[PDB]
RNA sequence: GUUUGACCUCAAAUCAGGUAGGAGUACCCGCUGAACUUAAGCAUAUCAAUAAGCGGAGGAAAAGAAACCAACCGGGAUUGCCUUAGUAACGGCGAGUGAAGCGGCAAAAGCUCAAAUUUGAAAUCUGGUACCUUCGGUGCCCGAGUUGUAAUUUGGAGAGGG
RNA sequence: GUUCUUUGUAAAGUGCCUUCGAAGAGUCGAGUUGUUUGGGAAUGCAGCUCUAAGUGGGUGGUUCCAUCUAAAGCUAA
């Protein structure tokens, strides 16, 4: 070549990269409970069968509770603002559970809301106090 | 729902078609309904656009024109 | 009539959201400090410039 | 003499303007609203500035200061995009449309006046979209609407609509008619 | 809304209303320079749907292309509107050509509307529906007919007619020119 | 008012800040385009929608979420490989040219604008500028912008209320 | 994993009821000369003449039926 023939007699030096061997084996990542349990010397299709969860959904061109317990195990294993919870003790202080009056009321409920939002908002209001 | 009515651009189509005026083929066209009639109307109508169904979407079109502007 | 049978909605007659996604926003930035209220504004001019 | 090309073109198309004959959804602008009821549609449009981007900041900081340590009603402006007063016209909520005579493009606001008088919003082409502007903190608005009103201006509102009627309308019921610019 | 207004006034081109602005423009467009920048949008509801928005970085340049092409019929079978898209392209070359829209016509000229966008923009480089056209890959668009009437005139769509060009007609030459030959031969 | 002021369009500035050219070019996207040759001598045709020429990109490019295919008991973006298959079709029906759906497989992923008022409020953005925890954030100011920037909406609907 | 922040009558989703509800034009198309394709069905494209419609329009299939949504844009492997 032209360019390649000056790189192999430069004093430069080449950028060489062993990146081979890394191409093969890349280290399983997202789930440390799997990272344990992953047999390096067998493949992918075979890692999965050992541990037992299915790797192709669909049925394969050719011919084909130890760790999942561990997993179900760990997969069976919204509060208010400070001027909401204000307007809700003006609200239940002038009126108390009458919604119709209470939704018509244009001082206090000044958001035109109905009486499913308020009793729903007082009853968060209701748990979180007395 | 192929072509669903749209009330809103049925009332822009014809709100423009008041408002631009007639092409001067069209110009014509209605001009020569009212002397010569449908007949030689779709005739130039026809050489004029591309085909028939063309021709016939247009002169019931003027005559839609005309149908609105003498009478109501 | 009106062309379309369009629904007003609840916004065209409630206090707008929006305002108060802006009033709740300039409060917070009261609280942490980094806007100076406008009623302290005159007497930061009341002490300078004199 | 000898001037620029710029001033050639902006003389040559004033010219262009006068000498051509015009289709009247054309010239329907320019038989425009006279003096006196331009002055009194402004002495009306001035009272509703929409609130300037300083007066907004200032008012919702004052908000803040106030609310966050220690019932108003919806208040009325003029209403200015084009998108919006044509959205305004055919709701029905217009009461006064103003319309710009001098548009860059003139092909946008052609269909306005006609479609004002179809939907019987009572509207009055007036002269100036810098006029217009002036009114509404833009450099140009094109548009400008009246919705809503206090009751203090109700009755001059509705009277401006009558005026504008008498005078705008019924003096320019030729202009429907009436082909533009055959000036010798 | 007011576009709805606008799209079905421009459909009719021959009206005598718009016939008249027409008449207007074509001349006032001879008077003007070959490609010199529209301060706005003459059609701003079609520049809207072919994807102007009136913010900072969006531009609109006007186009002027000669017509038309047996010595007079030596064809050239590239369009009017490619022609126009890549002159603003070199003219405007740090921009990017969006789209572009038919706008008058005469005996001599088709006028076009390119609506170009800055990619150096920093109100188009942020707002994650428009920083796309940043990306590189996007270098003159034009000039490699991957606009509107670039895919067009290439003949890229779908289907039985277009299957000497649908990945492109040098690419399915080459790959249906190509002598497959296997290690186990088939 | 014979004055003053809004705009519109067009300029300039060693203005502030940016950006384009040239190289490489195997592959990739375009434009432009022959001939030797082969056909019986030969305007079609063939080599060939090739070589040469010109432009334009990246790690891939292009293509791509149907104005698709089908005729089924219907499939479902593109691209690629096996198959279709030297089949259908084209051609002095001559030399010769010559697919695609289906089936299998590789790989797979979906989405976004314009068009219906935020109108109880241009909610949007760029720049300048002073700080800070600096691929940015915050404050103030000049602007862009209603001839429309934001939020909502894209047919698989969708939106306003309850 | 540990930890600091979260807020505002803030942003969504599900099912039902109730009221409404637009979809890309010198573009499709037609003619036409030229190019191009396996495309005889006139396969694509380009130039020029003329130029549409919305119970639209396109593409196929023996009285009709089926299937798409053009003339705007992005997207790995």
């Amino acid at each position: 070549s032209v360019r390649k023939r000056k790189m192999n007699r430069s004093s430069v030096g080449k950028a060489t990269r062993r990146n081979k061997d890394k191409q093969r084996k890349i280290n399983i990542q997202s789930n440390p409970i799997i990272a344990a349990n992953w047999d390096y010397s067998l493949t992918m299709a075979q890692n999965y069968k050992k541990l037992g969860l299915r790797a192709k959904l669909q049925t394969p061109a050719g011919g084909k509770e130890t760790e999942v317990v561990k997993k179900l195990e760990e997969l069976a294993s919204r509060s208010q603002s400070e001027r909401e919870e204000e307007w809700l003790e003006k609200l239940y202080k002038k009126h108390g559970d009458d919604y119709k009056k209470m939704f018509f009321d244009k001082k206090l409920n000044i958001y035109q809301q109905s009486e499913g939002d308020l009793k729903r908002r007082l009853l968060r209001w209701k748990k979180r106090n007395g | 729902k192929k072509g669903a009515a749209s009330n809103r651009t049925k009332f822009v189509r014809s709100l423009v078609r008041e408002i631009a005026g007639l092409s001067p083929y069209e110009r014509r066209l209605i001009d020569l309904i009212r002397n010569s009639g449908e007949k030689r109307a779709r005739k130039v109508a026809k050489k004029r656009l591309g085909s028939f169904t063309r021709a016939k979407a247009k002169v019931e079109e003027m005559n839609n024109i005309i149908a609105a502007s003498r009478r109501h | 009539m009106p062309l379309t049978a369009v629904p007003e909605p609840k916004r065209r007659f409630v206090p707008s959201k929006n305002e108060a996604k802006r009033v709740m926003k300039i409060v917070r930035a009261i609280r942490e400090g980094r806007i100076i209220p406008p009623k302290k504004l005159k007497e930061m001019k009341e002490k300078e410039k004199i | 003499v000898k001037w620029p090309e710029y001033v050639r073109v902006q003389r040559q198309k004033k010219i262009l303007s006068i000498r051509l004959k015009v289709p009247p959804t054309i010239a329907q602008f320019q038989y425009t609203l006279d003096r006196n009821t331009a002055a009194e549609t402004f002495k009306l449009f001035n009272k509703y500035r929409p609130e300037t981007a300083a007066e907004k900041k200032e008012r919702l900081t004052k908000e803040a200061a106030a609310v966050a340590e220690g019932a108003s009603p919806k208040p009325y402006a003029v209403k200015y995009g084009l998108n919006h007063v044509v959205a305004l016209i055919e709701n029905k909520k217009a009461k006064l449309v103003l319309i710009a005579n001098d548009v860059d493009p003139i092909e946008l606001v052609v269909f306005l006046p006609a479609l004002c008088k179809k939907m019987g919003v009572p509207y009055a082409i007036v002269k100036g979209k810098a006029r217009l502007g002036t009114l509404v903190n833009q450099k140009t608005s094109a548009v400008a609407a009246l919705t809503e009103v206090r009751a203090e201006d109700e009755a001059a509102l509705a009277k401006l609509v009558s005026t504008i009627d008498a005078n705008f309308a019924d003096k320019y019921d030729e202009v429907k008619k009436h082909w533009g610019g055959g000036i010798l | 809304g007011a576009y709805k207004y606008l799209e079905e006034l421009q459909r009719k081109k021959q009206s005598d209303v718009l016939r008249f602005l027409q008449r207007v423009r074509v001349w006032e467009y001879r008077q003007k320079n070959v490609i010199h920048r529209a301060a706005r949008p003459t059609r701003p509801d079609k520049a809207r749907r072919l994807g102007y928005k009136a913010k900072q970085g969006f531009v609109i340049y006007r186009v002027r292309v000669r017509r038309g092409n047996g010595v007079n019929e030596l064809k050239y079978q590239r369009s009017l509107r490619a022609t126009a898209e890549e002159r603003v392209g070199r003219r405007a070359a740090n921009l990017r050509v969006l789209n572009s829209y038919w706008v008058n016509q005469d005996s001599t000229y088709k006028y076009f509307e390119v609506i170009l966008v800055d990619p150096q923009h920093k109100a188009i480089r942020r707002d994650a529906r428009y920083n796309w056209i940043c990306d590189p890959v996007h270098k003159h668009r034009e000039a490699r007919g991957l606009t509107a009437t670039g895919k067009k005139s290439r003949g890229i769509n779908k289907g039985h007619k277009f299957n000497n060009t649908k990945a492109g007609r040098r690419k399915t030459w080459k790959r249906q020119n190509t002598l497959s030959l296997w290690r186990y031969r088939k």
